[PDB]
RNA sequence: UAUGUGAUGGAACCUCUCCGGAUAAUUCUAUCUCUUCUG
């Protein structure tokens, strides 16, 4: 035999069809797609490689050959040939079944020459092999005389691969071409990859072919020839190379199915996203899920070798703080960020040929799953239309027959076609829902099926035809369309110039009755950029001299980028553009060597090529028409996912795309454009809610419905020139206190727009020129209404930003005011009119209290209809206002200079002074809820009070000591008890060295002119006989203790002599007295039986003692007598002096003085007891004493009484024990009384070094004082030993004797300065807490919630009060509580439970009611109208069940605040524009210079809700007057002056404008009714008295403006003042009905003063200094006139001053 | 009629709000997120946040309630009704139950894990089953009597 | 891995419908801190 190998080389790729079992053979499956290439799999490892049957090629030849001898006429170079047969025949699609293959075009002919029969065939004939008669044999041993063997990739004949690793699936669909929506789809295999491109096989001959040489010869020319002519196999553009003539398993048909391959590593994604899902989920962050989802893909674009993450807002002065998504702990880590790092890392080491993207997009679409899988209600979901699948075939019932037309010339034209709009080829798998279609090695893909459908569809429309070639018919489909298609090769083309991934856009449908979006309308895509360069290719082969009309035209159309070719035309994708346009001509008849050259340019670039001129064609059914538009305000479109990546740190970003001709270029997308359009149509026409199936309205003729298509297509918008961005901060203010409620600074990047310098919009739209009139007015009338500005573009356009048509300085000011009226009067408003005197301070702020009624509204007005009077009358228009300052306005700016004090500039738009929106938006609104009685807006309802413990007080304080348990349950906890304990002290050494301690000043003495003083004073002159001893005896002192029994023992002590005094006075009457049995039960011995006897006698007054003596002897009776003598120890006996008692007094040798203050203390009247004649003895020498010592020496030092000597200083003192300290298991001390036992609370810890029973440890400091003094200098160490004495007067803890302040001594440690002006501790004993035998307790749940915020409580206060971080107080915990932390615990009877927990004996309260509900119950609900559920512990039962859209609302509806302004659900009815300056450079205060502001401070909540009981005020408010004079004459003033303001790093300077400046605005409204309007324009302007407050520094007299309404544009409707005054007056009389104490309270608020004689201040808390220095001082207020009590009062009565001016 | 009393008529598959009359948060929470609201103008409305006896956690015994009734309006009353009308009660219906099927069958996975360790106790499937089953008789019934139609 | 007198699969656009909307004044004064020893 002779082999002959082929070669099979394809340019760009083919197509392949799987694999099937051989009982399946014959299915709709493999009839369809039988001309591709198959599939092969073994049995070892069910793998396989592609190959082609010899059988294509075999066909391929013949009609090769067919078509070479009809043009030569049979005659190919002495290859004279006969047609042949081409009938009859018995071929079978396969062996084992009667499929039969068939015919179905027309077989060409050509006269017959010479003689051609079975002994000598004809090459024609020997190629075809057809009297071989293979008819009922096998042929299975039978030879053949030309054979085709198969076709394999060359270079890979062993290598298995799977399906899904070398080929990948796509679903291609047909087009109805009426309505541009699928009808018919099905799925293909594709091969791009370049090994697998070349196939080779061979042809083998038998000897009978080779009949001689001549033959042999003729043989291989035709062979030849017919291998240059093949042009395409298997689906792919193919040349075919013949080498010399020279030369000498199972498919494991069983029943076995194996798919899904999935990919590698999938697991592990599955598993981080289900980690990343529950960390989300502990944070309860879930509405971020989709949000990172797209975010990580916008992650895989942005590559990581720059990649910088963003960070917090940066609160306080330079501190950032953690990020809200991109900082989440996850598994003890605390950075998402550095996580995600790592992952990547240990994926990219595990597995091999692992990058960044690859890692990128599996996380993504694990993130997607999950996502969907927890979080549902995220996306919309019925998708009926789009399905059924259809292939069919069917085998020809008669014979196709013969024709006589061939081919005779061929054209190739080459060309490019380029992007200039961004594209989009959808790429969908049967088996991230919609991704741009792509080589596998990231070159972007044109298929060769679009271009042909789109080459199709033009030339469909050039003819005029309406074929839909109907899938298999019987017969071929002929007319020309498909009579052209049938002679068109164009090749496959990738991208050359592009290979980076593409970008992502987003999608929304809005709910037109609330203007915002639907419950899932949330839609992602990929699109491509623009500037992406296509190789173009087409190759023609007919009969004709000329390209056909038809393509020219298509190439005109195609050459003016006039037509779509991507999917998404509807917004303007997919326009290309044709360029460089060249062809040749090729005469196959004469110039066949020449084509054979280069086989058609397919193997050989073209050397000459011929220019093509196309001159021009209008026939295109489209029509452009370019828009315009100008902006004059700033401009905001927002990117949520790339401000998540963009390293700036800003909240909202603008939207940008690529070029690749040339940065970031803005731009509105054309989807907004169109939406607006729409929204416009339907406004206009009332088309917005009709049922839009089987409709044929305008809406759904000019953009369509679901089952038709639309008839415009909308281009992006592109900015033109070289715009800016500026940084736009905004926050939100708490209506009770004002001032921010937390870090809500939002940040944005508008562009920066102004009525000089406006933005200019530029974009196509095209229309189909089939369109009727109506849809085109509409269109015209649409354009008009958006030109004139009744639409913004982008977001933010209640505030001002994207208006149209936006200049208000064309009007000629706004003079006086038009419309005026007066709701005081008409409402009978006493107004309290009232005068104010000079000689008081005022408070700066007052509160104004709530009202009764709300009036809420189920059903708002709606948007989605222009005017409905379904209720009343709808009107919509603008308002003219006006703006000037009565008082300097500060409006900071966003930009800074400098880095200690940083001062700020005027707000301003690039040189520009301006006013925002949102300013004037918060005023007018909380004026609106001050009038209106609406709800609290803004309210911070989830916040609990702390407040703080007193130290004394019917019980102050009843906790126990108690420690918690081992690690069991955490509910379980021990009682304990309390002991002292060492590691706090001074030093420890001799008893020299506390001895030594004092005598550092302040020793009291003796001097004689004390004695000269005394006699002034007409003290007793047995006193001074008695004190002449203690002037000579010639002692310093140094306690007042001995000094006093010093006295008292030279002088004489009257209880040293107490037995004969006694004895000596005079004995009176006995009466009885309930108080002796009282008191005297305390025995047993007395029974009750003789206490009831003695009782019978009640009220018996007995002449003296002898008559008492004589009634218990006798009517006591029968019983022992000792408790008779016991009973007289408490009997009340008077009292009596006289002359001889104290004669017997003097004879008993007692010192005469005892005597003289006897008889000074001479009383008629008898004492009731001897007990009281006692104690006024006492009363009378304590007084005595005072007296004296009052005159004592003037060392001037407050001689201390005696502490330091006593033995529990010394044994405190002693004992240091700072080592030998252990924090674990039971410890081992003992208690070192100072050998004195009396009771408990008296004792220490001596740890070892009576029963030695201990346990436990405690480790914590203590409270430092606060008091400036000079005592050993020194610094702050670690040794925290005491180095002072003395200073300030401790307050005695209950009495012996008296309770009253008495000065100590008592260790201190050096101020922390080594305002730094006044530190100290006292710090001198630690506490330790010993077992006991306590049954544990249950822990209530929120125990450890209140103790966590009370610890947050703490370490928020220790920053704002900025103390040393060393020795902060209390030792707390990082989370949660711990088994064996050591708190105090409080119980009550309650059911056996613990409530609260405490760190130690003094310390925060902590609330247990929120503060939503603390609003009195006396007034309406003013919570918020959209509430929240988390004021209990019921959320997250909500959040399971998921029934969270029923339970939020008012049950009721919409306050009118939130009803006008609009809520997060609604939308706002009126938008307030960007106030303007005629000038540009409007005059400044203070000649231009910046202005010191002094020191602000937060809002303070205790201050009006002292107690626990306390409700909530009401709303804060300022008021005007004239304090910023002050401030400036502070500022611009000498360093040396101490009357200036320092600029310190809590300071700021800023920039003011003077008075009498005008500024400019506009309001737009729609959809209002009258009343709402009059309100409205009442509220704007007031009456010419009041005034409104604007800007910062509010408490010190900044800001006061007046607002003066000039026009209202109502548009045609009519509307007149009269009815807007009785609608206003109507709703205000319904919601107040006739109340008018809040009313004339809020119009005292809004007051304005201009009295330079009025001040207001602040209490300035304490007072130093001598003199009086006013009642200034929040103390001293509270102490003798507010009071905690009444507090809830004078508050909320406006203008009420505190003192007056000294 | 001893039901939801909600929708106006199966014809027309609307309610005129006033849902939040009925005590379960279940019965209002799937009356507003399938059906079209009525009206021209929003409405807001809610519930106090106090409702005890919690909110049973699921959905599936509630839309089920749906299914019975939505079929058996047609085997009774849908006959009068146009062709639009007979096939939007019958397509709504097949949406909502394959929803529970679907839920349904994802429990069933993730238990039929769980149930190899304890010992092969099927009394749980068999009520899951069982109403599974049932959907897909439903399931049927939907499909064929759509065909008919068609 | 295909069978020889018969292969328009270059015989089919994953197409169509949907405003990344909506709410918010860059603002503002009263405490902080716990163990003292019989007074
Ligand atoms: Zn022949
Ligand atoms: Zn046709
Ligand atoms: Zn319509
Ligand atoms: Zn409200």
């Amino acid at each position: 035999q002779h082999i002959i190998p082929l070669t099979i080389t394809f340019l760009e790729s083919f197509r392949v069809i799987e694999w099937h079992k051989s009982s399946d053979r014959n299915s709709l499956r493999f009839l369809r797609g039988y001309a591709y290439a198959r599939w092969h799999r073994s049995l070892k490892n069910n793998k396989g490689r592609p190959y082609i049957t010899g059988t294509l090629v075999r066909s391929a030849i013949i009609r090769a050959a067919e078509e070479l001898l009809w043009l030569n006429d049979g005659n190919y170079k002495g290859a004279i040939c006969c047609p042949g047969e081409f009938n009859g025949s018995n071929a079978k699609v396969f062996r084992e079944g009667k499929a039969r293959r068939l015919r179905r075009r027309q077989t060409l002919t050509w006269p017959t020459k010479c003689a051609c029969h079975e002994k000598e065939p004809c090459p024609f004939c020997l190629l075809l092999g057809r009297y071989e008669k293979s008819s009922k044999t096998s042929k299975s041993p039978v030879l053949n005389n030309v054979n085709f063997s198969n076709f394999n990739v060359l270079g890979k004949e062993k290598e298995f691969l799977n399906i899904e690793d070398v080929a990948d699936m796509r679903v291609v669909n047909r087009v109805d071409q009426q309505s541009g929506k699928a009808e018919d789809f099905f799925n293909i295999w594709e091969i791009t990859d370049g090994a697998w491109k070349i196939f080779r096989g061979e042809i083998q001959v038998s000897d009978k072919g080779w009949s001689d040489e001549e033959n042999f010869s003729k043989f291989l020319t035709l062979l030849k020839g017919a291998s240059v002519l093949v042009d395409k196999i298997s689906g792919g553009l193919c040349y075919l190379t013949l080498d010399k003539p020279e030369l000498a398993l199972e498919p494991g048909d069983d029943a076995s199915v194996l798919e899904i391959s999935r990919p590698p590593y999938w697991n592990n994604m599955l598993n981080l996203a289900g980690t990343i899902s529950e960390a989300f989920e502990r944070e309860d962050k879930l509405v971020h899920l989709r949000l990172f989802a797209d975010t990580v893909r916008e992650l895989r674009r942005s590559d990581i070798e720059t990649l910088d993450l963003p960070k917090g807002h940066a609160d306080r002065l330079g501190k950032p703080s953690d990020h809200f998504i991109w900082d989440i702990e996850i598994n003890k880590k605390v950075k998402l960020r550095n996580w995600l790092f790592w992952i990547f890392n240990e994926f990219r080491d595990t597995y091999a040929y692992f990058d960044w993207r690859t890692f990128c997009e599996a996380l993504g679409q694990a993130l997607y799953l999950e996502a969907k899988k927890q979080v549902p209600n995220q996306f919309s979901s019925e998708r009926p239309v789009g399905a059924t699948p259809a292939m069919e075939v069917k085998t020809p019932e008669h014979d196709p027959g013969r024709a006589a037309q061939g081919p005779r010339y061929e054209w190739l034209i080459k060309g490019e076609l380029v992007s200039q709009t961004p594209f989009f080829f959808g790429w969908s798998t049967e088996a991230t829902n919609l991704k741009l279609l792509a080589a596998r090695d990231g070159r972007l893909r044109l298929p060769l099926s679009v271009l042909r459908g789109i080459l199709r569809r033009d030339i469909k429309v050039v003819l005029d035809n309406k074929c839909r070639a109907e899938l298999a018919m019987k017969q071929p489909c002929s007319c020309p369309v498909c009579n052209l298609m049938k002679k068109i090769t164009i090749r496959d083309s990738f991208s050359s110039n592009y290979a980076e991934p593409p970008k992502i856009r987003h999608k929304i449908r809005l709910d037109p009755k609330s203007g915002t979006v639907a419950k899932g309308a949330l839609f992602d895509s990929e699109v491509g950029p623009r500037g992406v360069v296509f190789p173009f290719e087409l190759r023609l082969r007919s009969a004709d001299d000329t390209l056909p009309q038809a393509l020219k035209t298509v190439f005109s159309w195609w050459q003016q980028g006039t037509v779509s070719f991507s999917g998404d035309a509807g917004t303007g994708k997919g326009i290309f553009c044709l360029r460089n346009l060249k062809s040749i001509r090729w005469d196959l008849k004469t110039e066949m060597d020449k084509y054979a050259a280069t086989l058609g340019g397919r193997k050989t670039p073209v050397g000459k090529w011929d220019k093509c001129h196309i001159p021009d064609d209008k026939t295109y059914p489209w029509v452009k028409e370019t828009v315009e538009i100008s902006v004059c305000s700033p401009f905001i479109t927002k990117d949520p996912v790339n401000s998540l990546i963009d390293s700036a740190g800003y909240d909202a970003i603008c939207y940008t795309t690529v070029d690749l001709e040339k940065k970031d270029i803005y731009l509105l997308k054309g989807e907004s454009f169109r939406g607006m359009l729409r929204t416009a149509v339907g406004r206009g026409e009332n088309l917005l809610l009709r049922e839009h199936e089987d409709c044929s309205c305008t809406l759904c003729r000019i953009f369509g419905n679901e089952h038709n298509a639309g008839k415009i297509r909308v281009e992006d918008f592109i900015i033109q020139g070289e715009p800016r961005t500026k940084l736009v901060d905004r926050v939100a203010i708490d209506r009770f206190t004002a001032g921010a409620k937390d870090k809500f600074k939002f940040d944005a990047a508008p562009i920066v727009g102004t009525p000089t310098n406006k933005l200019k919009f530029r974009g196509n739209i095209w229309i189909h020129r089939d369109l009727d009139g109506l849809a085109c007015e509409s269109l015209k009338l649409a354009l008009e209404d958006i030109e004139n500005g009744l639409y913004p573009f982008g977001g933010l356009g209640n505030a001002g930003f994207g208006w149209v048509n936006y200049n208000p300085l064309s009007h000629p000011a706004q003079e006086e005011n038009k419309a005026d009226f007066s709701l005081t009067k008409k409402m009978e408003l006493n107004w309290s009119m009232k005068e104010l005197s000079t000689d008081k301070i005022y408070w700066p702020h007052y509160f104004l209290p709530f009202g009764k009624k709300v009036l809420r509204e189920k059903t708002p007005p709606s948007h989605a209809c222009i005017d409905e009077n379904e209720d009343s009358e709808l009107y919509s228009g603008k308002i003219v206002c006006t703006l000037e300052t009565r008082t300097p306005l500060i409006i900071p700016d966003s930009e800074f200079q400098g880095e200690e004090h940083k001062s700020y500039d005027f707000f301003n738009l690039n040189g520009e002074l301006c006013i925002p929106g949102s300013e004037i938006r918060g005023m007018i609104s909380s004026v609106f809820e001050a009038l209106t009685n609406s709800c609290m807006r803004i309210f911070d309802e989830k916040k609990r009070l702390s407040w703080r413990m007193n130290p004394n007080k019917n019980r102050r304080e009843l906790d126990d000591f108690i420690p918690g348990r081992v690690t069991n349950d955490r509910k379980m906890e021990e009682m304990k008890e309390y002991r002292y304990p060492f590691y706090d002290q001074a030093i420890t050494a001799n008893d020299k060295q506390n001895k030594y301690f004092d005598q550092w000043e302040a020793t009291i003495e003796l001097t004689d002119e004390s004695l000269e003083k005394l006699k002034a004073e007409k003290i007793l002159q047995s006193v001074l006989d008695a004190l002449r001893p203690l002037t000579k005896k010639k002692e310093k002192y140094k306690n007042t203790e001995t000094f006093v029994f010093d006295l008292k023992k030279f002088i004489g002590k009257i209880d040293d002599n107490q037995q004969m005094i006694s004895e000596a006075l005079e004995r009176g009457k006995v009466r009885l007295t309930g108080n002796s049995l009282k008191q005297i039960s305390k025995t047993k011995k007395i029974p009750r039986q003789i206490l009831n006897q003695l009782k019978g006698l009640k009220d018996n007054t007995y002449e003296n003692r002898e008559q008492f003596i004589s009634v218990l002897k006798t009517t006591v009776r029968g019983i022992n007598d000792e408790q008779i003598s016991l009973i007289l120890d408490n009997i009340d006996e008077d009292v009596r002096l006289t002359d001889l008692s104290l004669t017997k007094i003097r004879k008993a040798k007692v010192p005469q003085t005892l005597v003289d203050m006897l008889a000074d203390l001479k009383k008629d009247e008898p004492y009731k007891n001897e007990k009281e004649f006692l104690s006024e003895f006492k009363k009378k020498m304590g007084e005595i004493i005072g007296l004296i010592l009052k005159h004592a020496a003037k060392t001037g030092g407050d001689v201390p009484r005696y502490n330091h000597p006593t033995p529990t200083d010394k044994m405190l003192l002693s004992l240091a024990a700072y080592n030998r300290n252990h924090k674990h298991e039971n410890g081992k001390a003992e208690y070192r009384i100072v050998k004195p036992k009396h009771n408990l609370k008296v004792d220490f810890m001596f740890a070892v070094t009576y029963l030695k029973v201990s346990g436990p440890n405690k480790i914590e400091k203590v409270k430092k004082v606060n008091p400036n003094s000079v005592s050993v200098r020194d610094d702050k160490n670690q040794e925290i030993i005491h180095n002072g004495v003395y200073l300030r007067k401790i307050t005695v803890a209950n009495a012996k004797s008296k309770n009253k302040l008495r000065e100590r001594l008592v260790p201190e440690f050096a101020w922390y300065d080594k305002s730094e002006a006044a530190y100290a501790m006292t710090k001198r004993c630690e506490r330790v807490f010993v077992e006991i035998g306590a049954k544990p307790i249950p822990i209530q749940p929120s125990a450890r919630e209140k103790f966590k915020i009370l610890t947050q409580e703490y370490q928020k206060n220790a920053k704002q009060q900025k103390t040393p971080e060393a020795f902060q107080t209390i030792l707390p915990k990082d989370g949660e509580l711990r088994p064996g932390d050591l708190v105090y615990f409080r119980e009550d009877k309650k059911t056996n439970t613990v409530t609260d927990i405490i760190p130690v004996r003094i310390s925060r309260t902590v609330d247990d009611e929120v503060l939503a509900r603390k609003i009195p119950d006396d007034v309406g609900d003013v919570r918020p109208c959209v509430r929240e559920i988390l004021d209990k512990e019921k959320q997250k039962e909500i959040a399971d069940a998921g029934v969270k859209e029923v339970f939020q609302h008012h049950p009721d509806g919409l306050c009118p605040a939130c009803s006008l302004f609009g809520t997060t659900f609604y939308k706002g009815r009126i938008a307030f524009g960007f106030a303007f300056h005629k000038d540009k450079d409007p005059e400044l205060a203070n000649n231009g210079k910046h202005i010191t502001l002094p020191l602000l401070e937060r809002p303070r909540p205790t201050w009006s809700m002292p107690k626990k009981e306390s409700r909530v005020p009401g709303r804060k408010f300022y008021v005007h007057h004239q304090g910023w004079e002050r401030v400036i004459k502070h500022s611009n003033l000498d360093e040396s002056d101490p009357n200036a303001t320092k600029q310190t790093v809590n300071n700021r300077s800023v920039q003011a404008i003077k008075e009498e400046q005008k500024f400019q605005f506009e309001v737009r409204f729609e959809n209002l009714r009258e009343w709402e309007l009059g309100l409205l324009v009442y509220v704007l302007q007031l009456e010419p008295q009041f005034a409104h407050k604007l800007g910062m520094g509010k408490a010190l007299g900044f800001g006061s403006v007046r607002i003066r309404v000039g026009e209202i544009h109502s548009g045609p409707k009519e509307l007149d003042e009269s009815r807007l005054v009785s609608s206003a007056m109507k709703k205000m009389e319904e919601i107040w009905d006739r109340d008018k104490n809040v009313l004339e309270k809020l119009f005292r608020l809004l007051y304005f003063n201009e009295s330079k004689d009025i001040k207001v201040r602040y209490p300035k808390l304490q007072k130093e200094k001598e003199e009086e220095e006013e009642e200034s001082g929040y103390m001293e207020l509270a102490k003798e006139e507010y009071q905690p009590e009444q507090r809830r009062n004078k508050l909320t009565n406006p203008w009420e001053g505190w003192g007056n001016i000294l | 009629s001893s039901a939801f009393s909600g929708l106006k008529i199966p014809e027309l598959s609307v309610d005129p709000a006033e849902v939040f009359k009925s005590d379960n948060p279940q019965l209002v929470s799937v009356l507003l997120d399938e059906f079209e609201l009525q009206e021209q103008r929003p409405f807001f409305s809610g519930l106090i946040p106090e409702k005890q006896i919690n909110i049973a956690l699921k959905k599936s015994p509630q839309l089920k309630k749906l299914a019975c009734h939505l079929l058996e309006a047609y085997e009774i009353n849908g006959r009068r009704w146009k062709h639009a009308d007979r096939r939007r009660v019958l397509e709504k219906a097949i949406r909502l139950l394959e929803k529970v099927s679907n839920e349904l069958k994802g429990d069933i996975q993730k238990l039929e894990n769980n149930v190899k360790e304890s010992g092969k106790d099927s009394e749980e499937l068999n009520k899951t089953r069982e109403k599974h089953g049932e959907i897909l008789a439903d399931m049927g019934r939907a499909y064929l009597h759509r065909a008919k139609i068609i």
